């Protein structure tokens, strides 16, 4: 058994929000033994619902379950910037005796663009010493999280040698990325320049390198 | 001479104290068996005290871990009554971890259930000797009364379960004669759960009051006669019978699902559209035990009842609870008076020990001046062997 639930949802401050557990509701005179959990980054999940209508104590009453058919749902009423979390459904069942849904992402909108701060690094003297090459692209002060990076040397795109990471949020509330170009030194020294474009919600930054 | 058993149930208007044996207690001294599931069973001549030991003894090594029900090691035992479970004093009746037991008058009637749990199999013997076993016919756990059957004019009765304790199973009435079965039936009950039934004659017929550990906080019953046509149904009564269960409120001839989850062991007796009810004094923990008399609790919904008489004090460990009759072949009376037994639960879970055991207090129906009180297990937990 599986219980599918939305990717993402989003709302605004102030809005009311409603996720939606879509799988366990089975085996007639069996229980509903359903709970809902909410996990901050790095930190573990907190039990926010269980059996399906009941809220344990020092959760906010803005939280709320109900279930109808093989659908279950939470409810949750003036939303906060701090409800921006991951939430996941469970359920017990004879056949399988529990059963995490894929997991929901919350975003609470209304907060402001920003534009990555781009920086590019050629490769050191000391590293093309050792025959190695790597070119650093960082990627700083974007909101939200979502960027793509494209790599280029005399206008052609390059695909060889790319390693870019996740984006990742900041102290301030923003998040930042890295990507890496792995070269030869040959392909470093024989080109006339290389480019990290930062792409980020269309508006594109850029900036480039030459020996 | 065979037990004719067409007597009606004698009317009852309290509860004389019949038995206590202290076996926890007298357990942390003496060599006694740790056991569980005890009840009470009468031939025309005495009445015995059947349980199930764990080939272990009180405040033994051996007694450690013994919260599992089923192992090869637990036998149905007997002795007399009031009398403390001592290999000394204990007759063997069979290999089993679920058992039921009566006397049809002329020879002692002994189940006793081994084996894996996907096949277990029902050992019958009458006189000691087998006569005839049975099965598991689901392969999930098959269980039976944990108490007394019921025998009329040389026919004995009795339930059993085989398939899931948290959902849909079936059940079966058997009727068996010398040791052998004769008939069987496998009940017709969507939505209904039985486990562990309290069955007793009543006028010709059987009537069992049972636990329904599925989603039901009211007790379950079926009646029967000999050709094995029964009726069910669940009390009606709004003083629910079962623990865990809900408070007082307007009850069901269905199956009550609040509360309805896992169960206890218990009894009632039907007077009419009457019942009085044997049930624990808390509504979550197996602690206390009352009887209640609601003289429209069979067939009527509310919560109102007129008579409770206390048994065991609500802060105090209780546990099963069965029925047994005394017949008129055994009493000279011209009814069959009912009686039951409690079981007093110590240890695991509720209580820091290596063991789990129990004692046992009984109690006969008298139409005269009775009194409530609280008469409890009383031993001093944790034993030496817990250290
Ligand atoms: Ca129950
Ligand atoms: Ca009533």
């Amino acid at each position: 058994s599986v219980l599918t639930q939305p990717a993402s949802v989003s709302g605004s401050p102030g809005q009311s929000i409603t996720i939606s557990c879509t799988g366990a509701s089975s085996d007639v005179g069996d229980y509903n033994y359903v709970s809902w959990y909410q996990q901050h980054p790095g930190k573990a999940p907190k039990l926010m619902i269980y059996d399906v209508s009941n809220r344990p104590s020092g959760v906010s009453n803005r939280f709320s379950g109900s279930k109808s058919g093989d659908t279950a749902s939470l409810t949750i009423s003036g939303l906060q910037a701090e409800d921006e979390a991951d939430y996941y459904c469970s359920s017990y069942t004879r056949s399988s005796s529990v059963v995490f849904g894929g997991g929901t992402k919350l975003t609470v909108l209304g907060q402001p663009k920003a534009a990555p701060s781009v920086t590019l690094f050629p490769p050191s003297s000391e590293e093309l010493q050792a025959n190695k090459a790597t070119l650093v692209c960082l990627i700083s002060d974007f909101y939200p999280g979502a960027v793509t990076v494209a790599w280029k040397a005399d206008s052609s795109p390059v695909k060889a040698g790319v390693e870019t990471t996740t984006p990742s949020k900041q102290s301030n509330n923003k998040y930042a990325a890295s990507s890496y170009l792995s070269l030869t030194p040959e392909q470093w020294k024989s080109h006339r320049s290389y480019s990290c474009q930062v792409t980020h919600e269309g508006s594109t930054v850029e900036k480039t390198v030459a020996p | 001479v065979k037990l004719a058993g067409n007597s009606s149930l004698c009317p009852v208007s309290g509860w004389a104290i019949y038995s206590k044996d202290n076996s926890v207690r007298i357990g942390s001294k003496g060599d006694v068996f740790v056991i569980r599931e005890p009840f009470i069973s009468c031939s025309p001549l005495e009445c015995r005290t059947f349980f199930l030991t764990q080939g272990a003894l009180l405040n033994d090594k051996h007694s450690n871990g013994t919260i599992k029900d089923r192992s090869p090691y637990r036998t149905l035992m007997s002795c007399p009554i009031g009398e403390v479970p001592s290999p000394y004093n204990s007759r063997f009746e069979s290999v089993a971890w679920s058992a039921s037991a009566c006397h049809d008058g002329i020879n002692w009637l002994t189940i006793g259930i081994s084996g894996p749990d996907s096949g277990a199999v029902a050992v019958l013997k009458y006189n000691g000797i087998i006569t005839d076993t049975i099965k598991s016919w689901r392969n999930n756990i098959l269980r039976t009364q944990e108490s007394e059957c019921a025998c009329v004019n040389g026919s004995c009765f009795t339930i059993m379960t085989d398939g899931p304790s948290d959902g849909q199973a079936s059940y079966k009435i058997f009727r068996i004669e010398k040791g052998k079965i004769v008939k069987s039936v496998e009940m017709n009950a969507p939505n209904y759960h039985y486990e562990e039934c309290s069955c007793y004659p009543d006028s010709s017929e059987i009537t069992c009051v049972c636990r329904d550990n599925w989603h039901g906080s009211n007790r379950p019953w079926v009646s029967f006669n000999q050709n094995l046509e029964y009726q069910i149904g669940y009390i009606c009564s709004g003083v629910f019978g079962d623990n865990p269960r809900p408070n007082d409120k307007t009850g069901s001839c269905g199956p009550v699902s609040s509360n309805g989850a896992n169960g206890v062991k218990g009894f009632s007796f039907k007077y009419g559209n009457g019942v009085w009810i044997g049930r624990t004094k808390s509504i979550s923990s197996r602690k206390g035990f009352e009887m209640i008399w609601d003289p429209n609790g069979w067939t009527g919904t509310d919560n109102k009842f007129s008579i409770k008489q206390d048994i065991v004090g609500i802060n105090e460990w209780s546990g099963y609870s069965g029925s047994f009759v005394q017949h008129p072949e055994l009493t000279g009376l011209d009814c069959i008076r009912p009686c039951f037994w409690v079981e007093l639960i110590r240890g695991r879970p509720e209580e820091n020990t290596i063991w789990t055991s129990g004692s046992s207090i009984s109690f006969c129906g008298v139409n005269s001046d009775t009194v409530g009180w609280s008469w409890p297990d009383g031993a001093e937990l944790p034993f030496t062997i817990d250290k």
